[PDB]
């Protein structure tokens, strides 16, 4: 597995006509999953991260929105990246998107990091299009390889002991980060529990306490839940993805929680913009917003 | 959904020897998955908000060491508990006689003649390795006058929810 | 701070403990940011527990309590220890797991009486050479730390009983650690070890050896001298062969896992190496052909796992695995199942999904105890009639197969509970399904070739969820089909000819 050649064959298309496909032999894609899962398992589930860092949100199967991020913020190794889940489903070019992200994780384990999102379940990607793309392009077995690798993804991460990064949001069962480190993997997201809420919850302002999502897998939370979570464990930012915002980045509950969505023109029917966040040593966070 | 304030908290201590399934039974009940790896335990504290008999509760389950090497802290963990699951493998004969020692230890630490605990027979799905039968389990269960539950933690779970739920009913009885 | 471009309770407990002169003072789970200086007054305190609190640094009055043996500080935010703690000449137990420690403090190196040390889930990067003073140490555990090398002095730890070094980025092990001869619990899981020292075989009594998820290429021949082993785990290890270490270790061997290795054949040795085995995990690594008679001496064996391999044809000795309970052959290249399968009388679960199975053998009707038959993506033209004799089936799926008709023997499977037949181009089915009243879930999704449902199925009323969202149903009116599975259930209840 030449991580470098792969990266070259995938970045060759950069700057060209959008929607162009990149043909990879299947054993690179299987090899990328097998090699990267060990990197996921060796590192802790609750990841500790060091500045400088450039963070992100969701890029659903959109390989030419991804390459725009790497230009604005900078390609590795001259920068460090964190991706908060949801890179598959809905978008047309998903195999190319996930392959590039999985490539930089192998070659830069201490500077590249990927979390887990909701569409990393074996069941959710069945409905929402990732199941179909695997059929026509490569195979049915290759889809099972991805969901095996998705099981070993870290659930949350902590940056400079101040920034808390999760795709979905908090859980009522979370009273200490010690519990997150006790989660056993490889695991599948259940209908209820501590794990599920982290890949599925979402803040909703109206609920002062807790309330059910519009979807029927988990339940929301409120502005008081995050604050009591931040003051207890001595943090100051909860960075999230999951949903779709118009401006790319939106702030919830007095900034303590910021959501980042980086796939503009979602699935071809949205006017949303994309955003990426960079944080330096003094923990100043700056936003690099992609044009709608 | 979950009640905002004044939620009763129950500290359930899972006590037994090594290999009696204390960790797997706790992982199954909390994360709905079965772990096939044998990792010795020192102290694991889980938490969950669940509704039992139309009543919400917090099931603070505290897995314990079991083995004497790690049991240097074991007697301290028993002291703060509220209910005990004396878990013994039906395929492990030795852990069955140790139920008496565990009951004596629980009575000694908490300084009481009778305490709420339930004898739990784990690994019941291993029928062709079963060595402790149901009547043998029950006669010792009534010998100490404690409830008896059959339980398997491998998918699909058998009474795994019931085992924790039954003790919660037992604890609120007094 | 990021920018955009308990004390009252604890003091009372100390006062109480000071009055009763108790050997124990418990301040655990009280979330104390700072342990009070008053702790010094209680000199005669055998044990102190401060775990799960918010302490960042201990006060220097800990040194005053010489009459102390047990200290618990785990799950805190500690970064350093006071130097006055060296005055404790009687301390033998220290708990410092799940902390923000960056390196092992020099204070710990100056405690001779210490016996058990818990340094786990920290940011320890180096281990100093001044552990010779810790001659009385017996329990040392490091579970989540960033050490890169172990000091050469560790071989002098004669009193050490358990060494737990996992997830600790170790590139090598000291060659002289085998001079302890008193360790039975050594774990090196999820490290980066490249090789094992040859002196590890001098450990006469070793029971637990966690050695998975490390980039080993082989194992030392000397390791076979440890006759107390029970479970040898080798997941994600670049191993291709073993030097007959199993035969010499056939003493208390229980389970063997060789998952996700780079294997290409079974380890070179006699069939006796699996005499006392109980489980096996040979998944994710190519195996090709299993040799004949290699499982003859496995009198006890419960499970086999062979997922993600290159199996082409099962060996002719398949019929002699009478003591085997479970099997798993998913994601392989199996072509034909021989008639010898009739000998597996005790078998209970059999999975054969993702293979090339045109037709099932007629010997399947002999195996009474079977409960599972997963045959997804096998390209099955039709099932054999021998399914009627079996009784104990409870969950079988035939998804992604080319079957168009089912055998008449469906009503005999009275124990059947879960059946999956979707995406199979099914046209018509026998009426015997009505006898099966215990069904709960059934799948016929994405089948364009069925038009009418049997009237006898109307008698099955215990079905709970039916997935027919994507189904043509040309003969039946779209209103009842698109109304919902429940509306069809009532349509079965009285609109059907049966009552
Ligand atoms: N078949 C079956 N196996 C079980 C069951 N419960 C646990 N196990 C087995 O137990 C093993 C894990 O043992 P574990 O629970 O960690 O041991 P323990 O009893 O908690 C004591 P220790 O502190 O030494 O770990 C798993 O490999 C699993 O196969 C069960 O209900 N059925
Ligand atoms: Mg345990
Ligand atoms: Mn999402
Ligand atoms: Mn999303």
């Amino acid at each position: 597995l030449n991580i470098d050649s792969i990266i070259q064959r995938l970045l060759e298309v950069r700057g060209s006509k959008p929607g162009k496909n990149v043909q990879l032999q299947e054993n690179e894609i299987r090899g990328l999953c097998l090699k990267s899962r060990e990197i996921f398992l060796s590192q802790p589930i609750l990841l500790e991260l060091e500045a400088p860092l450039k963070i992100c949100g969701d890029i659903h199967g959109q390989y030419y929105d991804l390459l725009r991020l790497f230009e604005y913020g900078g390609f590795p190794p001259e920068s460090n990246y964190l991706f908060l889940g949801d890179y598959v489903d809905r978008g047309k070019q998903s195999l190319e998107t996930i392959c590039l992200l999985l490539a930089y994780k192998i070659k830069y384990p201490e500077n590249f990091f990927l979390l887990r999102g909701n569409h990393e379940c074996a069941s959710i990607n069945r409905i929402y299009g990732f199941y179909d793309e695997c059929k026509r392009r490569y195979n049915i077995k290759l889809w099972k390889t991805f969901t095996d690798c998705f099981n070993c993804l870290p659930i949350a991460a902590i940056v400079d002991e101040k920034i808390f990064c999760c795709h979905g949001g908090l859980s009522p069962d979370l009273q200490s980060m010690e519990q997150i480190r006790r989660i056993m993997r490889p695991t599948d997201v259940p209908d209820q529990g501590l794990l599920c809420d982290l890949l599925w919850s979402d803040p909703d302002k109206d609920v002062l306490g807790w309330g059910e999502n519009d979807r029927g897998v988990s339940f929301t939370f409120g502005a008081e839940v995050v604050a009591k979570f931040l003051h207890k464990h001595d943090l100051d930012l909860i960075c999230r993805a999951h949903q779709v915002v118009e401006d790319g980045y939106e702030f919830f509950a007095k900034r303590q929680l910021v959501t980042l969505f980086s796939a503009p023109n979602y699935c071809g029917e949205f006017d949303n913009a994309g955003a990426m966040m960079s944080v330096d040593e003094t923990l100043m966070c700056s936003f690099q917003i992609l044009k709608p | 959904a979950v009640p905002s304030d004044n939620l009763p908290t129950y500290k359930l201590v899972v006590v037994g020897d090594g290999g009696v399934g204390k960790s797997a039974l706790t992982i199954q009940f909390f994360q709905k998955i079965f772990v096939p790896d044998y990792d010795p335990t020192i102290e694991d504290s889980y938490l969950k908000h669940t509704e039992i008999d139309n009543q919400w509760a917090i099931l603070d389950v505290l897995d314990t060491a079991g083995q004497e090497e790690f049991s240097a802290m074991r007697e301290q963990y028993m002291r703060t508990g509220d209910g005990f699951l004396i878990v013994y493998s039906v395929t492990d004969k030795a852990s069955f006689e140790h139920v008496d020692r565990f009951h004596q230890l629980i009575l000694r630490v908490k300084d009481r003649e009778s305490f709420p605990m339930i004898l739990v027979a784990n690994k019941v799905d291993l029928m062709h390795l079963r060595k402790i039968t149901r009547e043998q389990g029950k006669e010792m269960a009534t010998k100490h006058n404690i409830p008896y539950i059959e339980t398997s933690a491998k998918d699909p779970p058998l009474n795994v929810d019931k085992a924790f739920h039954d003790l919660v009913r037992v604890i609120r009885q007094q | 701070g990021v920018a955009f471009s308990s004390n009252a309770e604890v003091i009372k407990e100390l006062n109480k403990c000071r009055e009763e002169n108790s050997m124990r003072l418990d301040l655990s789970k009280r979330s104390i940011h700072i342990l009070p200086s008053s702790i010094k007054e209680l000199t005669q305190l055998t044990e102190l527990y401060l775990y799960s609190n918010k302490l960042q640094s201990l006060p220097a009055e800990v040194g005053c309590l010489v009459n102390l043996m047990t200290l618990a500080l785990s799950e805190n935010s500690l970064t350093s220890l006071p130097d006055s703690l060296d005055n404790l000449k009687k301390l033998r137990m220290l708990d410092l797991r799940h902390n923000k420690l960056r390196e092992i403090p020099s204070v710990v190196y100056r405690l001779d009486s210490l016996t058990t040390l818990y340094l786990r889930f920290n940011r320890i990067t180096t281990v100093e050479k001044d552990i010779k003073n810790l001659s009385k140490l017996s329990m040392l555990s490091i579970r989540e730390n960033k050490i890169k090398q172990l000091p050469a002095e560790i071989g002098e730890l004669c009193n050490l009983i358990t060494l737990d070094v996992a997830h600790n980025q170790l590139e090598h092990l000291p060659k002289e650690i085998g001079n302890c001869t008193q360790i039975t619990n050594l774990d090196l899981q999820h490290n980066e070890l490249l090789d094992l020292p040859d002196t590890i075989g001098n450990l006469s009594s070793l029971s637990r050896l966690g050695l998975r998820y490390n980039r080993l290429s082989a194992i030392p021949r000397s390791l076979a001298k440890c006759s107390a082993l029970e479970e040898l785990n080798l997941e994600n290890n670049n191993i291709s062969t073993l030097p007959e270490s199993l035969l010499s270790s056939l003493v208390k061997l229980n389970s063997l896992t060789l998952a996700r290795n780079c294997f290409q054949l079974y380890p070179v040795g006699g069939p006796s190496q699996f005499s006392t085995i109980y489980s096996l995990n040979m998944e994710h690594n190519r195996i090709n052909k299993i040799p004949f008679g290699i499982f003859s001496r496995a009198k006890v064996l419960s499970k086999l796992n062979m997922k993600d391999n290159q199996l082409t044809s099962l060996p002719l000795d398949f019929g002699t695995w009478t003591s085997m309970v479970e099997l798993n052959l998913a994601t392989n290249q199996l072509t034909k199942i021989p008639e010898d399968v009739s000998g597996l009388v005790s078998l209970e679960v059999l999975i054969l999904s993702n293979n090339l199975l045109k037709k099932l053998p007629h010997g399947l009707g002999n195996l009474r105890k079977l409960r599972e038959l997963d045959l997804e993506e096998n390209k099955l033209e039709s099932l054999p009639n021998e399914i009627a004799y079996l009784k104990d089936l409870q969950k079988l799926v035939l998804t992604n197969n080319q079957l168009t008709t089912l055998p008449r023997g469906i009503g005999h499977l009275t124990n059947l509970t879960h059946l999956g037949l979707g995406e199979n181009l099914l046209t018509h089915l026998p009426e015997e399904i009505g006898t099966l009243e215990n069904l709960e879930e059934l799948y016929l999704n994405d089948n364009p070739n069925l038009h009418s449902l049997p009237f006898e199925l109307a008698l099955c009323s215990k079905l709970s969820i039916m997935s027919i969202e994507n189904c043509p149903l040309s003969h039946l009116p779209p209103q009842i089909v698109a109304g919902g599975p429940s509306f069809i259930i009532q349509f079965l209840k009285m609109q059907g000819p049966y009552r």
